[PDB]
C-alpha cells in the first residue's frame, strides 16, 4: 500500500489501488474479528501503526460518492474493531497515532452521510477512551497552552454538533446519546485542560445532557474496599472452591497464562495455597 | 416612596403579635385581593400575611364550631391558591405551609383538608399529585406527628377493608383512597420525613401488603418507598447502629437496586423506577416471590434489631400479621398467611389446626364455586404458611407426621401450584422428621400408617 | 528532556559510576514514565554490570514528580538481579515530607530498602561530600542555587497535628523548612526538609506576632508555623514574592480549587422539575461533602435509583443556610456565579435562587475591609452585578428589595461600599434613567435597617458637594 503515495504524500487514485483498498479493508476486519486459536502471534511488526494513517490519506482524498462513502463507513468500523482489540496489538508509540485518527477523522465526518455520522462517532468515542491529549506538533508553543486550545477545539465540535441534533427520531437519539459519551471520555481523560472551558455545561438547556454530564463530575471528585471483594467475592470460602472452577472452566486458555498468574498472587497473600 | 415593604410588614407584624382577634376577616379578605391582584403586587400579599397564620392556633378547638368550619374554609382556599399559582410555588411552600406545620396543634384539620381535598381530584389528577408534594414541605415542622397520623389513618382503612371483602383489592371501593394516600407515603419518605425509628414494624406491613398491586406508576412507587426506607434507615443517626449493621444495610441497598427485585416487585420492562414514578393488563401475582420479599426485609429487620435492646419490633409486626392471618378478606387472607409463616417465632397447639381449618373451608368454595381462582389461591397460601412453621413445633404431636397426608392430599390435587407447594412441605416435613430422628427407629410405611389406621374409613 | 532527568556523571571516592536522577524533572504520565524508564535501561545498561552509585536528587519533589504503582513495581522486575545488587549506595538528597509520605503509603514496594545501610540520606550537604568528590559532585544548578543566598531563621515551630521543630531558609526562589529533629523515612532517621518554589506561595498571612501561615499552590491543607522573628519572614517571603511575579510574568483551573462552583451546580439543579437530574445532584452532593470534609447537620449517602419529591426548598435551604453558618471561606465565588445561574435560568427556578442563596449573603462582611484589595474589589464587583439583576428583574421587585438588600441593611459596616456603589451607578444613569430612579428607590429599604449611618452618610456626601 506504501507504492501508492507519488511524491511527498502525493496520493495517486487509481481504480485498481482503490478496489485493492475496499478488499483489504474487509481483510482486515475479518482478520481482526476472530479471537481464538492463538493470539500470541498477533504481534507482528509495527502492528497496523504504519498501515491505518496511509490508509485514510488514501480514502480522505477519494471523494463524496457512493462507492467513496461506501469505503469510508466501512472504514469507520473497522477502526472501531481494530479499537476493540487494543490488548493484543502491539504499538512501538499510540497516542499521537490516536491523535492523529483523531485529526484525520473528524474532520470529514461532519441520505448515506447522516449514516456515516453515526458510523464514524462510535469509532471517535471508541478511540477517545482514555486518551490523553497531546499536540503532535508542540514545537512553537508551549505545550499546555495549546493542550488546552485543543481541547477547545475538539469540545466546541461536540457542543455544535449536539446543538445540530437539538434542533427523524432514532438516529437523533444515536446522535444525542453517543455524543455525550465523547465528551465524557474527553473529559475524563484529562482535567486540567477539560474543567475551565466544560464547566459551562451545567447549564445547558438541554436537560437530559447535565445530568450525564454532571455524573462524570462527581466521578472526577473521587478519582483521587476492594478487600471484601478480595475476601468473598474472590475466595467464596466454606466451600471446595466453586467460583474458582467457574473461572477456570469459563475463561478461554489464550488468558490461561494470565489467569495462572492471578490466582496464586492472591492467596498466596491470604496464606491458602 | 414607591416601595413600603419593610414598613407595611412592620406594621402588619405587630398588630399579629399585639392583637388576634380580628385574623379571621383579615385572612378571609386578604385571600382574595391576593387572588385578583397584578403579580409583582402580588408577591406583597403573602409577604405581609405570614404573621397572621401563627396565630390561627387559638382560633381552632376553642369549642366554637362555626368558627372552626370558617377556619377549614380559609384552609382549603390556601389550597386553591396552592394549586393554581405554578410559577410562584416554591415561595407560596416556604413561606406559609412551613409557618403552617412548624406550630403544633394545627395538624389534624390540616391533613383532614388535606385527604378530602384530594380524595374529590382522585389519584393520577393534577390536584392529588401538588397536594402530596405539599405535604413534604408541611412534614418538615413536625416528622413525628405527620408521620404517625399519615400511618395511622391508612392503617384504619386496611383494617376497614374486611367489612365489605372483594378479592382484587382493585375492585374494592377505597382502592383509589389507598392508593392516593400510598402517593403521599412515596413523596414524604425521602429524609426520614417519617420516622422510621418507631414507625418501621407498620411501614413493612403496608409494604408487604401493597406489592405489585395496581398500575406500573405505583408498582414503581412501591419499589422506591422500599430504596428510601432503608436510606433513611442507614442515614438515621438516632439509632446509632453498629458498623456491621450499617455494611448489610449497604449491601442491601445494591440487593435492592437489582434487576431481579425489579422482577419481584412487577417492574420488568421499565429500566428506571424514579422515571416511570414521577411521570403523571397487569401481569399476575406469583406468591413466592412475596415470600422472598418477606424473608429479605425480615433479614433487614432483624439485623437492625440486633442492635437495639427489647426493641419489639417483631411483637408488633407478628400481631399485625396475626390479626389479618385470621380473618376472611380475601384479598388480604393469602398474603398475611405468608407473612405470618416466614416471620413468626412461635406457634400454639390450636393455631396450626385452625390453619388446616382454613385450608378446610377454602377447600370448599372452590369445589362449590368453579366461578373465583382466588379460592384455590388462599388453599396455596394455606400450605406455605405449613412449611416454615413445622419446623417450630414443639415436642412430638402426631401433625409431625400427619402433615405428610396433608401434603399427599395435596398433590392429589392436579393443579401445578398446588404440587409444587406440596412438594415443598414434603421436603420440610421430612427433613424434620429426619432431625428429629423417628426414621431411626421405624420405617417410613409403618409409622405413617399408625395415625391412617384410626381414620381408615374416610 | 529526558536525558537531563537521568543521567551518568562522575565518580565516587569509592571508584563507582555514579548515575543522578533528578526527580523534579520527571512528570507523571504514560509516555513519560515508559521514556524515563528505556532511558534508565539504555544508560544503565553498560555499567550494571560493574558496582555504581545513584544520587536521587529529591528537591521539589512533589504530586507531578510520583510513580504510579503500576510503574513503582515496574522498577523491581524489568531490571536484573545484580543491578539491584551493584548498587553500593544510593545517595537520597533532600528527603521531605510528600516523599516519607510517599514511601509511606508504598512500604511493601519498597521493603528492599527499609533498613538498609546502602541509602545514605543527606541531611546536610557537606556529608555528599564524605563520599563523592565536589570537582566529580554533578548535582543540578538549580539545587546547587536552593543552598546559596538562605535567610535562615532557626528553631521555628511548625505547627500540624505533630509539631515539628524546624528551620526556616528563604532564599530568594523558594522557601526550605528543613527538620531540625530526625523523623524515620524507610527505617532511618532523617532531617526532613520540603521546598516550595515560586510557583506555589499563594497567600502570605502574618496571624500574630509569633504565628504565620504560608499558603502553598495545589495543597489544600495551609503550613503554619511560630517563631520569635514571624514578622521578618513574612516581609521577607513579600519582598521575593514581589521580585518574582513583577518580573517573570513581566488562568489555570484544577479541579480541586473550584468549591462554590459545583456546589452551586449541585443545589440549583438537585430542585430542578426531573427526577433524573434530581438523583444524580444528591449523589454530587454526597461526593462534595464527601472529600472537602465540610460540616452536615445529617449524614449523606450515594444510591442509585432515589425517589426524590419535586420539590426540595426546605431542604436545599436547610443545607445552604448550614454550610454558610458552619464554613465561610467560600462565599465570594459561590456568591458570584451563582448570580450567572440565576440569570439564565426559569422563572420558577429563579424564585428558588435567591431564596436559597439569602443566608450565604450574610457574611461577607468579614471578606471587606480585611486589607486584601483583590478580594475587595471583587466584592464590589458583586454588589454591581446585584444592581444589574434588580434593574433588569422589574417582575420580582418588592420580593428581592425585601429578602436580600433588608438584610444587607440590617448588618452594620458594609454601609459604605453600598452607598459607594449606589453612587457611581446613578452617576451613569443620569437624572430621569430608571438606572437612577428605581435604585434610589432601594435606598429607602437599604435605610430601613439601620437610619442614623444611612442619614449621616448621605447628608455627608451631599454636604460636601
Amino acid at each position: 500500500i506504501s507504492k501508492f503515495f507519488d511524491s511527498q504524500g502525493q496520493v495517486l487514485l487509481t481504480d485498481t489501488n482503490t478496489q485493492f483498498v475496499e478488499q483489504t479493508i474487509a481483510i482486515m476486519k475479518n482478520l481482526l474479528d476472530n479471537h481464538t486459536e492463538g493470539s500470541s502471534e498477533h504481534l507482528g511488526q509495527a502492528s497496523i501503526e504504519t498501515m491505518m494513517l496511509n490508509l485514510v490519506r488514501y480514502v480522505r482524498v477519494l471523494g463524496n460518492m457512493v462507492h467513496a462513502i461506501q469505503i469510508k463507513t466501512k472504514l469507520c468500523q473497522l477502526v472501531e474493531v481494530m479499537m476493540a482489540r487494543r490488548d493484543d496489538l502491539s504499538f512501538c508509540q499510540e497516542m499521537k497515532f490516536r491523535n492523529k485518527m483523531v485529526e484525520y477523522l473528524t474532520d470529514w465526518v461532519m441520505c448515506l452521510t447522516r449514516d456515516l455520522d453515526q458510523a464514524s462517532m462510535e469509532a471517535v468515542v471508541s478511540l477517545l477512551a482514555g486518551l490523553p491529549l497531546q499536540p503532535e506538533e508542540g514545537d512553537g508553543v508551549e505545550l499546555m497552552e495549546a493542550k488546552s486550545q485543543l481541547f477547545l477545539k475538539y469540545f466546541t465540535l461536540f457542543m455544535n454538533l449536539l446543538n445540530d441534533c437539538s434542533e427523524m427520531s432514532r438516529r437523533l437519539a444515536s446522535l444525542r446519546h453517543c455524543t455525550v459519551l465523547a465528551m465524557s471520555n474527553l473529559l475524563n481523560a484529562n482535567v486540567d485542560s477539560g474543567l475551565m472551558h466544560s464547566i459551562g455545561l451545567g447549564y445547558h438547556k438541554d436537560l437530559q445532557t447535565r445530568a450525564t454530564f454532571m455524573e462524570v463530575l462527581t466521578k472526577i471528585l473521587q478519582q483521587g474496599f476492594e478487600r471484601l471483594v478480595e475476601l468473598v467475592t474472590m475466595m467464596g470460602d466454606q466451600g471446595e472452591l466453586p467460583i474458582a472452577m467457574a473461572l477456570a472452566n469459563v475463561v478461554p486458555c489464550s488468558q490461561w497464562d494470565e489467569l495462572a498468574r492471578v490466582l496464586v498472587t492472591l492467596f498466596d497473600s491470604r496464606h491458602l495455597l | 416612596p414607591a416601595n413600603n415593604t419593610l414598613f407595611i410588614v412592620s406594621i402588619s407584624k405587630t398588630l399579629a403579635a399585639n392583637e388576634p382577634h380580628l385574623t379571621l376577616e383579615f385572612l378571609e379578605e386578604c385571600i382574595s385581593g391576593f387572588s385578583k391582584s397584578s403579580i409583582e403586587l402580588k408577591h406583597l400579599c403573602l409577604e405581609y400575611m405570614t404573621p397572621w397564620l401563627s396565630n390561627l392556633v387559638r382560633f381552632c378547638k376553642h369549642n366554637d364550631d362555626a368558627k372552626r368550619q370558617r377556619v377549614t374554609a380559609i384552609l382549603d382556599k390556601l389550597i386553591t391558591m396552592t394549586i393554581n399559582e405554578k410559577q410562584m410555588y416554591p415561595s407560596i411552600q416556604a413561606k406559609i405551609w412551613g409557618s403552617l406545620g412548624q406550630i403544633t396543634d394545627l395538624l389534624d384539620v390540616v391533613l383532614d383538608s388535606f385527604i378530602k381535598t384530594s380524595a374529590t381530584g382522585g389519584l393520577g389528577s393534577i390536584k392529588a399529585e401538588v397536594m402530596a408534594d405539599t405535604a413534604v414541605a408541611l412534614a418538615s415542622g413536625n416528622v413525628k406527628l405527620v408521620s404517625s397520623k399519615v400511618i395511622g389513618r391508612m392503617c384504619k382503612i386496611i383494617d376497614k377493608t374486611c367489612l365489605s371483602p372483594t378479592p382484587t383489592l382493585e375492585q374494592h371501593l377505597m382502592w383509589d383512597d389507598i392508593a392516593i394516600l400510598a402517593r403521599y407515603m412515596l413523596m414524604l419518605s425521602f429524609n426520614n420525613s417519617l420516622d422510621v425509628a418507631a414507625h418501621l414494624p407498620y411501614l413493612f406491613h403496608v409494604v408487604t401488603f401493597l406489592v405489585a398491586t395496581g398500575p406500573l406508576s405505583l408498582r414503581a412507587s412501591t419499589h422506591g418507598l422500599v430504596i428510601n426506607i432503608i436510606h433513611s434507615l442507614c442515614t438515621c443517626s438516632q439509632l446509632h447502629f453498629s458498623e456491621e449493621t450499617k455494611q448489610v444495610l449497604r449491601l442491601s441497598l445494591t440487593e435492592f437496586s437489582l434487576p431481579k427485585f425489579y422482577l419481584l416487585f412487577g417492574i420488568s420492562k421499565v429500566k428506571s423506577a424514579a422515571v416511570i414514578a414521577f411521570r403523571s393488563e397487569r401481569e399476575t401475582f406469583a406468591l413466592t416471590s412475596l415470600e422472598t420479599v418477606t424473608e429479605a426485609l425480615l433479614e433487614i429487620m432483624e439485623a437492625c434489631m440486633r442492635d437495639i435492646p427489647t426493641c419489639k419490633w417483631l411483637d408488633q409486626w407478628t400481631e399485625l400479621a396475626q390479626r389479618f392471618a385470621f380473618q376472611y378478606n380475601p384479598s388480604l387472607q393469602p398474603r398475611a398467611l405468608v407473612v405470618f409463616g416466614c416471620i413468626s417465632k412461635r406457634v400454639s397447639h390450636g393455631q396450626i389446626k385452625q390453619i388446616i381449618r382454613i385450608l378446610s373451608k377454602a377447600l370448599e368454595s372452590c369445589l362449590k364455586g368453579p366461578d373465583t381462582y382466588n379460592s384455590q389461591v388462599l388453599i396455596e397460601a394455606t400450605v406455605i404458611a405449613l412449611t416454615k412453621l413445622q419446623p417450630l413445633l414443639n415436642k412430638d404431636s402426631p401433625l409431625h407426621k400427619a402433615l405428610f397426608w396433608v401434603a399427599v392430599a395435596v398433590l392429589q390435587l392436579d393443579e401445578v401450584n398446588l404440587y409444587s407447594a406440596g412438594t415443598a412441605l414434603l421436603e420440610q416435613n421430612l427433613h424434620t422428621l429426619d432431625s428429629l430422628r423417628i426414621f431411626n427407629d421405624k420405617s417410613p410405611e409403618e409409622v405413617f400408617m399408625a395415625i391412617r389406621n384410626p381414620l381408615e374409613w374416610h | 528532556k529526558t536525558l537531563s532527568i537521568f543521567y551518568q556523571a562522575g565518580t565516587s571516592k569509592a571508584g563507582n559510576p555514579i548515575f543522578y536522577y533528578v526527580a523534579r524533572r520527571f512528570k507523571t504520565g504514560q509516555i513519560n514514565g515508559d521514556l524515563l524508564i528505556y532511558h534508565v535501561l539504555l544508560t544503565l545498561k553498560p555499567y550494571y554490570a560493574k558496582p555504581y552509585e545513584i544520587v536521587v536528587d529529591l528537591t521539589h519533589t512533589g504530586p507531578s514528580n510520583r510513580f504510579k504503582t503500576d510503574f513503582l513495581s515496574k522498577w523491581f522486575v524489568v531490571f536484573p538481579g545484580f543491578a539491584y545488587d551493584n548498587v553500593s549506595a544510593v545517595y537520597i538528597y533532600n528527603c521531605n515530607s510528600w516523599v516519607r509520605e510517599y514511601t509511606k503509603y508504598h512500604e511493601r514496594l519498597l521493603t528492599g530498602l527499609k533498613g538498609s545501610k546502602r541509602l545514605v540520606f543527606i541531611d546536610c550537604p557537606g556529608k555528599l561530600a564524605e563520599h563523592i568528590e565536589h570537582e566529580q559532585q554533578k548535582l543540578p544548578a538549580a539545587t546547587l542555587a536552593l543552598e546559596e543566598d538562605l535567610k535562615v531563621f532557626h528553631n521555628a515551630l511548625k505547627l500540624a497535628h505533630k509539631d515539628t521543630k524546624v528551620s526556616i531558609k528563604v532564599g530568594s526562589t523558594a522557601v526550605q523548612v528543613t527538620s531540625a529533629e530526625r523523623t524515620k523515612v524507610l527505617g532511618q532517621s532523617v532531617f526532613l526538609n520540603d521546598i516550595y518554589y515560586a510557583s506555589e506561595i499563594e497567600e502570605i498571612c502574618l496571624v500574630d506576632e509569633n504565628q504565620f501561615t504560608l499558603t502553598i499552590a495545589n495543597q489544600g491543607t495551609p503550613l503554619t508555623f511560630m517563631h520569635q522573628e514571624c514578622e521578618a519572614i513574612v516581609q521577607s517571603i513579600i519582598h521575593i514574592r514581589t521580585r518574582w511575579e513583577l518580573s517573570q510574568p513581566d488562568t489555570k483551573i484544577r479541579p480541586k480549587d473550584v468549591p462554590g462552583t459545583l456546589l452551586n451546580i449541585a443545589l440549583l439543579n438537585l430542585g430542578s422539575s426531573d427526577p433524573s437530574l434530581r438523583s444524580a445532584a444528591y449523589n454530587l452532593l454526597c461526593a462534595l461533602t464527601c472529600t472537602f470534609n465540610l460540616k452536615i447537620e445529617g449524614q449523606l449517602l450515594e444510591t442509585s435509583g432515589l425517589c426524590i419529591p419535586a420539590n426540595n426548598t426546605l431542604f436545599i435551604v436547610s443545607i445552604s443556610k448550614t454550610l454558610a453558618a458552619n464554613e465561610p471561606h467560600l462565599t465570594l465565588e459561590f456568591l458570584e456565579e451563582c448570580i450567572s445561574g440565576f440569570s439564565k435560568s426559569s422563572i420558577e427556578l429563579k424564585h428558588l435562587c435567591l431564596e436559597y442563596m439569602t443566608p450565604w449573603l450574610s457574611n461577607l462582611v468579614r471578606f471587606c475591609k480585611h486589607n486584601d484589595d483583590a478580594k475587595r474589589q471583587r466584592v464590589t464587583a458583586i454588589l454591581d452585578k446585584l444592581i444589574t439583576m434588580t434593574i433588569n428583574e422589574k417582575q420580582m421587585y418588592p420580593s428581592i428589595q425585601a429578602k436580600i438588600w433588608g438584610s444587607l441593611g440590617q448588618i452594620t459596616d458594609l454601609l459604605d461600599v453600598v452607598l459607594d456603589s449606589f453612587i457611581k451607578t446613578s452617576a451613569t444613569g443620569g437624572l430621569g434613567s430608571i438606572k437612577a430612579e428605581v435604585m434610589a428607590d432601594t435606598a429607602v429599604a437599604l435605610a430601613s435597617g439601620n437610619v442614623k449611618l444611612v442619614s449621616s452618610k448621605v447628608i455627608g456626601r451631599m454636604c460636601k458637594i
